[PDB]
């Protein structure tokens, strides 16, 4: 894939604040509309993949059951931040995060694993 | 202490294996523990050192050596790299080149080659003082001349308000969205950058419906610019190196207009020609002192083996034919007989064509046959008659032992697949005649020096290319991967990077040969601009150091009634005068002028044309006249024995020919058409009249005999190295177009030739199967793309046909025969450098013999110039001039202190200074704030000048107006008055914007003082005044050869196709154009350019073109003719640039 | 290309007459679409009248008398990008005298942005019966011919003068 930096283990209280980044290195600093970037989790190693978060041209919040007013972007696309931000936790949510972005002037799809897991 | 030489021995081993690793760019897991290995055998070495005398306080341990620092630093690095580190995985990975580096120290003897580098640096600083001088004060002009003129791009004129959309759908206009939206430029079909513009008369022209607005960002990737002054000094540093300056050239020409060619003809007959020559010159001395400093400090077993296996003599019938076969040999007439085959032999390979019949083939293999069989036979009877073991003996028996193997295995392996190189192993066969050439014998002995006695040196050369193709391909090298689609638009690897460990050398060597900016420029779009700012300078400075040093070197090494009288006399008299010889030169000069009104604006300006055409019957007539009164006062056997007296006859008899042929009617004929072109050699009557001119040609002509042999020399290896190329390339630069598209096919849909034709057969015209048009076809057209290759100039597009090209039939695809780029290598290797260097050896041998000849004198100047050359000469020694006593007066004598104390001195110079860096500080776009700033400080500055100069007027007015220094002063200071007065009171009816640039460059003129108080540039700049007067006569007599080209240009090359090198500007259509076109390629520069258009052919142009206002048709010219003249030319400028090279060179030596 | 040359001032009765006009594009590489109108008055007549119209396939001319049969094209041919207008005359008779206008309609093609431009050159004739060569001819043949004189009779004296002082020169040895 592409250069991608992500926190290889992260804790979580229980229904504390959680932010889990996807920073990239490449050219081409990211613009806003051509660019393109998804956003993925999944409930466990093997289970369906749902996708939550979409940038084409805006922002997409997908609204999923699982993340219906808990997900939210604060981060920057520019200064290489597609993060997502999970405020109070379930033990549901232990799964895999995935990013996927794509930059429009040069040719380079790659995407990201993120693994979080919640502590009782 | 255990440094018994096989550690040595081990550790080179281990040395090498580190270099190899390095070279591979990804390095294998399985490798990570040989790396380990590398690292444990580096310690054990420093566990070594540090048990054999470590600690640094004492005397004589390993911190007093300086590369035993950087074992130790390289060891620790090593040691942080294998654990946590900074994040810059890159830079610290690149840090392993100290291993490399390394070899330096291990080798025994390069030491002292890296000291004599140090000493000639250290030698060659006073020129680089002064090159850093001068390029800042062109930089300056520059700055304040072109300021944001490359800028300059045709915008849309006629806002279209109505649709003016902004970014966020506003539907409102913004102006500088406007002015920055690249679609809103014109980027002429063809070309990448958009194209440039101008609103001067003279300047680029913009197409019907757009402006010449300064719009958007610098050409280049915003490299080329003269808005700053970085990169102002960026392009003028290019222009001293002449790297792809014709860019620059064609580009600044085109925004601001063409009478700004002054200046950049200033900067390359200042600094490009003379600032190259001096530091070359400096560095010469610097060596040569060494040199002659390092001459001053001068001052069993298996023999009895040999005696039975390598001796044949075993029985007495043997030994009887092994005396007659000896006595066959026939000393006398086997080298005649060998050396005549061996020419019959070149000159047999030397037939080589794409096209071939199968009868001309046959005969080739045949004549190879043959050759290769008698070669063999000569080989068994030299066997035969004289013991195997004498015949090893001698090296040149087993040179042709390798020869003559190498050709026997090709008739066995005849049927191996490629290997063409191998085929072409039977060219050293020509090198047996460096046994009856004693030129030949010196072009070995120079091939053996450069690995002989200056081994060593080559071995530097080698490890610094190496060591600086490995820290570019560990720098950049996964930038270029990343980074693809912003210097290539394809989103492709380009054709030169650094990923790979290959192209990274393929780099060094081009900047070794001397394109940089055009890589320089790409990696700094990819991975930033100081990382690659600081490699390619360095890279370039040691490297050309380097390669300098090693041709210098080696040239070192190589160096070691009663009627008819009176009215005769009558006639002498009338000639020798010399206000009617004065009266003839004027004559000529106008009758050489006047065909400049010839040219495709002639149809215009009718009575111009017609004035000139009736004058040219009396210049004819008188010149007849003269003809005629010259025969009379010589005498047909005095007039005819003088070459010029010939030539002069020859021009003559040639136009009144002409002139019967236009009475009989005879203009529209082809034959009288064609000799029409001719009268473009009117001009030459200035060699006999003009006497600089006179005097050089006859000192080339002189030099001549001296230079056939070694130009044949030249031409017998570039005959091997063309037979070679031929070998490898004929018939291999095929393309299939479609001109829609315009792109070469990919070899997955058409492979072959016979698919092609599908196409063609299928298709109309739209796909074309043409070839590269500068190519390996034959040994003529061999020469024709090896001179571009060795000019370095037009060596991308062969390079590029070649490593794409992969079979005589097939089509070419990307890079699938990369590794021929080593054949280009080579050729440059040896037939460009070690042949440049055996000629210019010769060429330094013939004119000191001819200085010798003439009691050590000038051979370029005439009597009164040697005159002018000794009163400089005598007046360059030191004046005691008198020191100015103090006046009778307290407050006059307290003036004359404060201007007499060297304080008074070293402030003015610190504040000239300061201005100097103010004038560097403007840049384009600079806020108006800074503008007003930078326009009071201007102000400040100017006044404080000034009442400084009258201050020292009040002092002394008369005895400072004494000095030349002080009227300098004086006319810098009153001109800059003058400039800001016009500054002020610019509201009038003579408003000039160009002219005001103009008298604000005057400001310039006053940092030149800082001359004044330096010795070493000052003797400089006194040599280049006193070496004037030759650069004088030779500047003569090239302007008339670019006029006698220019008018040729005309002639021939005008109504050609605009295609490439040739645009709407700088092209053969007017006499400006023509010599824009004849002074770029004085320099060698882009002439691939200027060429490539002419060798078109009907299929690429149409025969019949309308050109309105004309009744001349047809859309290029004769190919044939074409490359007669840019080779004719480039040969001809290359010969007299050199007498500048000389002049500069030799007359330098002279002073120190 | 941009060659742009005048037309003649003067033409001789009962012959032919090239009637010429060159209006060039700024840059050689724009490929436009091109087309023209002639418009003609007489000497001491009222407004331009048109002519001649060529429309990048063929010509129409007016059906007026004082052009009809006589009148042939001499431009570009057949290209879509005129670039060169010329009307060649067949038997000029006097009434081919006045004003004549060559208005240049030009629909230039770019990337996503064309542009209408008009270009207007007036050109005036005079129809006579006598080819009278210009005075740029006559007073070339004036200077050359003077010319040479004055420079034969200054060798002449220059050559007679030596030779007298040197026999002046000579008699006294
Ligand atoms: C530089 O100028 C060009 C020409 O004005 C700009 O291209 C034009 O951009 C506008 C909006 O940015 C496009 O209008 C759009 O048209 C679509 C239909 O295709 C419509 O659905 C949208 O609502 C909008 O009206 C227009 O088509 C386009 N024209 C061309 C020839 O590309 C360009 O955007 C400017 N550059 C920048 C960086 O703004
Ligand atoms: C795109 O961006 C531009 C500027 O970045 C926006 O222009 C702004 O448009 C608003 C809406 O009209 C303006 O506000 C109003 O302007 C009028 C002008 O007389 C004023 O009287 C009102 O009191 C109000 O301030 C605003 O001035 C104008 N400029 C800026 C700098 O904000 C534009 O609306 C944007 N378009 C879209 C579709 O986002
Ligand atoms: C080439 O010549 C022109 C005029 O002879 C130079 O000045 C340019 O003049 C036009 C008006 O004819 C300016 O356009 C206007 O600019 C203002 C600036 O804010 C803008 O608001 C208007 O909407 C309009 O576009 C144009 O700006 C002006 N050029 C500059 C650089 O200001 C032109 O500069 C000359 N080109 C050169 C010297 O490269
Ligand atoms: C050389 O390359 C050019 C690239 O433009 C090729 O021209 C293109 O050929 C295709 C053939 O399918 C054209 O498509 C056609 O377009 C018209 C108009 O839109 C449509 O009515 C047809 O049904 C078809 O789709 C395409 O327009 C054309 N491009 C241009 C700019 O004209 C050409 O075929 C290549 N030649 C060879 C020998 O490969
Ligand atoms: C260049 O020329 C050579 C020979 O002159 C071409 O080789 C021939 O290529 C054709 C089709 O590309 C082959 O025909 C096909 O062969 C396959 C087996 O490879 C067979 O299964 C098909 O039914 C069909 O017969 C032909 O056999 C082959 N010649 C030989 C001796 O194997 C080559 O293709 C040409 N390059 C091109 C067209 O790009
Ligand atoms: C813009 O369009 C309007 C139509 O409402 C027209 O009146 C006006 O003349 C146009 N202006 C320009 C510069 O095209
Ligand atoms: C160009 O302008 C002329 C002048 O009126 C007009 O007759 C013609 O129709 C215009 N053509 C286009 C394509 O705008
Ligand atoms: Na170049
Ligand atoms: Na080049």
């Amino acid at each position: 894939s592409m250069e991608v930096t992500v926190p290889a283990t992260l804790n979580v209280l229980n229904g504390s604040d959680a932010r889990l980044p996807c920073t990239f290195n490449s050219c081409y600093t990211v613009n806003h509309k051509q660019f393109s970037l998804n956003w993925t989790y999944q409930e466990c190693n093997n289970c369906s993949e749902e996708m939550f978060l979409q940038f084409r041209m805006k922002i997409i919040n997908l609204k999923l059951e699982r993340f219906q007013d808990r997900v939210e972007f604060s981060g920057n696309p520019s200064k290489y931040d597609v993060s997502v931000m999970l405020r109070n936790v379930q033990p549901e949510d232990e799964g895999i995060y995935n990013c996927y972005i794509m930059n429009p002037p040069d040719r380079h799809r790659g995407h990201g694993k993120i693994h979080l897991q919640v502590l009782m | 202490i255990l440094i018994h030489s096989v550690f040595s021995m081990i550790i080179m081993c281990t040395i090498l294996t580190n270099c190899v690793f390095m070279t591979f760019s990804n390095p294998p897991d399985w490798s990570k523990n040989v790396e380990y290995t590398f690292t444990g055998i580096y310690t054990f070495e420093s566990l070594v050192k540090i048990i054999a005398r470590g600690f640094c306080i004492d005397g004589f341990t390993f911190l007093r050596d300086p590369w035993n620092w950087l074992d130790f630093s390289v060891i620790m690095m090593a040691y942080i790299t294998e654990f946590v580190n900074l994040g810059n995985v890159s830079a610290l990975r690149t840090f392993r080149v100290l291993r490399a580096l390394k070899t330096i120290s291990v080798i025994p003897g390069l030491k002292t080659i890296v000291g004599a580098l140090i000493q000639s640096v250290k030698k060659l600083s006073d020129v680089m003082i002064l090159t850093v001088f001068c390029l800042s004060v062109f930089a300056l002009i520059g700055l304040q001349l072109f300021m944001g003129n490359l800028r300059n791009k045709c915008v849309v004129w006629p806002i279209n308000f109505n649709e003016s959309y902004l970014e966020n759908g506003t539907k409102g206009f913004d102006w500088e969205e406007y002015i920055n939206n690249k679609t809103n430029f014109y980027t002429v079909p063809g070309m990448l950058e958009p194209l440039l513009c101008g609103n001067s008369s003279d300047a680029g022209q913009c197409p019907e419906g757009y402006q010449c607005m300064k719009a958007g960002r610098n050409p280049n990737y915003g490299y080329t610019s003269f808005d700053t002054f970085s990169w102002a000094f960026l392009a003028l540093f290019r222009l001293m190196t002449q790297d792809y300056w014709e860019n620059l050239y064609q580009l600044t020409l085109r925004a601001a207009g063409k009478t700004y060619m002054i200046f950049f003809v200033l900067v390359i007959f200042v600094g490009s020609f003379y600032l190259v020559n001096l530091i070359l010159a400096v560095v010469a001395m610097a060596y040569e002192e060494q040199n002659q400093a390092t001459l001053e400090e001068a001052e069993p077993c298996w023999y009895k083996f040999a005696n039975t296996f390598l001796i044949w003599e075993c029985h007495p019938y043997w030994i009887k034919l092994k005396e007659i076969v000896n006595l066959i040999v026939m000393d006398p007439f086997v080298d005649l007989a060998i050396t005549i085959c061996i020419v019959l032999n070149t000159l047999f390979m030397a037939m080589e064509h794409h096209p071939m019949t199968p009868q001309f083939e046959h005969v080739l293999a045949v004549g190879n046959l043959v050759f290769t069989g008698i070669f063999t036979a000569e080989m068994f009877l030299k066997l035969i008659a004289m013991d195997p073991y004498y015949y090893f003996q001698e090296g040149w028996n087993i040179f042709d032992g390798f020869i003559v193997s190498l050709s026997l295995m090709e008739l066995s392996l005849a049927d191996v697949e490629g290997l063409s190189v191998l085929r072409s192993f039977r060219l050293l066969r020509v090198f047996k005649l460096a046994k009856s050439w004693p030129t030949l014998n010196m072009l070995i002995k120079i091939i053996g020096n450069s690995v002989g006695a200056l081994g060593n040196l080559t071995l530097v050369l080698a490890i610094i290319v190496f060591i600086f193709a490995v820290v570019g391909m560990q720098l950049f090298g996964k930038s270029y991967k990343e980074c693809v689609c912003k210097i290539n638009q394809d989103c492709e690897l380009p054709r030169w990077h650094m990923h790979d460990f290959f192209h990274s050398f393929l780099i060094v060597f081009r900047v070794l040969c001397g394109e940089w900016i055009e890589t320089m420029w790409d990696c700094m779009e990819v991975a930033g601009q100081a990382m690659c700012l600081i490699v390619f300078m360095m890279v370039m400075v040691i490297g050309n150091l380097v390669v300098l040093n090693l041709f210098l070197a080696l040239l070192l090494s190589s160096f070691s009634g009663k009627s008819w009288w009176i009215l005769r006399k009558t006639c002498f008299l009338i000639v020798e005068h010399n206000w009617f010889e004065t009266f003839i030169i004027f004559m000529i000069l106008l009758s050489s002028g006047a065909l400049a009104f010839e040219d495709i604006y002639i149809e215009q300006r009718k009575t111009i044309r017609t004035i000139l055409e009736y004058a040219d019957k009396v210049f004819t007539y008188i010149f007849i006249l003269e003809m005629l009164l010259k025969w009379t006062a010589y005498g047909f056997v005095k007039f005819f024995t003088n070459a010029w007296c010939w030539l002069d006859f020859l021009i003559v008899a040639v136009s009144l020919v002409s002139l019967i042929a236009n009475a009989l009617g005879y203009s529209e004929l082809g034959a009288i058409k064609s000799l029409r072109t001719l009268r473009a050699l009117r001009p030459l009557r200035a060699l006999s009249r003009f006497e600089g001119m006179r005097v050089v040609v006859n000192a080339l002509v002189g030099a001549i005999p001296s230079i056939m042999n070694v130009l044949l020399v030249c031409l017998i290896f570039w005959l091997i190295f063309s037979i070679m190329g031929v070998n490898l390339f004929a018939g291999k630069y095929h393309y299939c177009f479609n001109e829609t598209s315009e792109i070469r096919f990919e070899i997955e849909d058409v492979n072959n030739k016979t698919e092609c034709e599908k196409l063609m057969e299928g298709n109309n015209t739209e796909i074309r199967w043409k070839n590269v048009k500068i190519n390996f076809d034959n040994v003529g057209a061999g020469y024709l793309a090896l001179l571009q290759v060795a000019t370095f100039k037009g060596w991308m597009d062969i390079m590029y046909a070649a490593v794409d090209s992969r079979k005589p039939d097939e089509q070419p695809k990307y890079e699938d025969n990369i590794y021929m780029y080593i054949y280009f290598v080579i050729f440059i290797i040896f037939g460009s450098f070690f042949t440049l260097n055996l000629f210019i050896g010769v060429i330094i041998d013939n004119f000191n013999q001819q200085k010798k000849k003439f009691g050590g004198q000038d051979i370029f100047m005439t009597e009164e110039q040697k005159k002018y050359y000794n009163a400089m000469k005598k007046l360059g020694s030191k004046k005691p001039q008198k020191p100015i006593p103090r006046p009778l007066n307290k407050i006059q004598g307290i003036v004359f202190d404060f201007v007499t104390q060297q304080a008074f001195d070293i402030v003015i110079m610190m504040l000239i200074c300061l201005n100097m860096v103010t004038m560097m500080v403007e840049t384009d776009t600079q806020s108006k704030q800074m503008e007003n700033i930078l326009y009071w400080i201007n102000l400040v500055f100017v006044i404080f000048f000034t009442c400084e100069c009258v201050l020292k007027m009040f002092a002394l007015r008369h005895y400072y107006f004494t000095i030349g220094w002080n009227i300098f002063d004086f006319v810098v200071v009153i001109l800059s008055i003058v400039g800001m007065f016009l500054a002020d009171i610019i509201e009038k009816y003579f408003v000039s914007p160009t002219l005001f640039r103009v008298i604000r460059l005057a400001r310039i003129g006053r940092i030149l003082r800082l001359i004044k108080g330096a010795k070493g540039i000052r003797t400089l700049l006194f040599a280049l005044m006193m070496s004037l007067p030759a650069l004088f006569n030779i500047g003569l007599l090239l302007f008339l050869v670019m006029f006698i080209f220019s008018i040729f240009g005309m002639s021939n090359f005008a109504y050609v196709k605009h295609e490439a090198g040739i645009d709407d500007m700088f092209n053969f259509e007017t006499f400006g154009n023509s010599m824009i076109c004849l002074f770029q390629i004085t320099t060698s520069a882009g002439w691939d350019g200027l060429l490539l258009p002419i060798l078109n052919r009907p299929p690429d142009c149409s025969l019949d073109k309308e050109h309105p206002g004309s009744g001349f048709k047809g859309d290029c010219g004769n190919p044939s003719v074409g490359i007669f003249f840019f080779v004719s030319y480039i040969i001809i400028s290359f010969l007299i640039v050199v007498n500048m090279y000389i002049a500069i060179i030799l007359e330098n030596f002279s002073v120190a | 290309g941009c060659v742009e040359v005048d037309s003649e001032t003067e033409a001789v009765y009962g012959m032919t007459f090239k009637i010429l006009c060159i209006s060039c594009k700024r840059r050689s590489e724009t490929n436009a679409e091109t087309f023209t109108e002639w418009t003609f008055r007489q000497k001491g007549t009222e407004e331009f009248v048109k002519i001649l119209r060529y429309e990048n396939e063929v010509l129409q001319l007016e059906e007026d008398e004082r052009f009809e049969g006589r009148v042939v094209w001499n431009g570009s041919r057949g290209t879509k990008d005129l670039q060169d207008l010329s009307i060649f005359i067949t038997n000029v008779t006097y009434n081919h005298s006045g004003d004549y206008e060559c208005h240049v309609y030009r629909l230039l093609f770019f990337e996503n942005y064309e542009h209408n431009t008009s270009v207007v050159k007036k050109i005036h004739i005079e129809v006579v019966d006598k080819a009278n060569r210009d005075m740029a001819s006559i007073v070339s043949e004036i200077m050359m011919y003077v010319l040479i004189v004055v420079l034969t009779i200054w060798l002449v004296a220059e050559m007679i003068y030596c030779y007298k002082k040197i026999a002046a020169a000579t008699e006294t040895a």
